[PDB]
């Protein structure tokens, strides 16, 4: 991680927000273990 | 007044899963049988 402290907080605003948007939690392992992260920003960093 | 009070709580409101729950506890059937009737008349023909 690059700023430890502050990783309890973003998983609390992770567990939030997306059971603002959507009615399913990521505590359910189901969801949160691959089918949720999908939302993520990649770092192939495509050149054209 | 009532309308109006109902335009505003109704423009700002979030929806929650234990409110989505209970909306589908409201849907979801009875604890009396109940004979599904809007199926029945949907799927329903009259022939004279």
């Amino acid at each position: 991680a690059k700023f430890p402290d502050s990783l309890s907080v973003d998983l609390k605003t992770m567990k939030d927000g997306v059971y603002r948007e959507l009615g399913l939690d990521i505590s359910l392992p189901d969801v949160m273990k691959r089918i949720a992260p999908m939302l993520y920003k990649s770092s192939k960093s495509r050149v054209v | 007044e009532v309308l109006a009070a109902a335009n505003s709580f109704a423009e700002n409101y979030s929806a929650t899963s234990q409110d989505m729950d209970l909306f589908q506890t409201l849907t979801s059937c009875t604890f009396s049988k109940e004979y599904a009737w809007k199926d029945f008349l949907n799927g329903i023909h009259c022939d004279v």
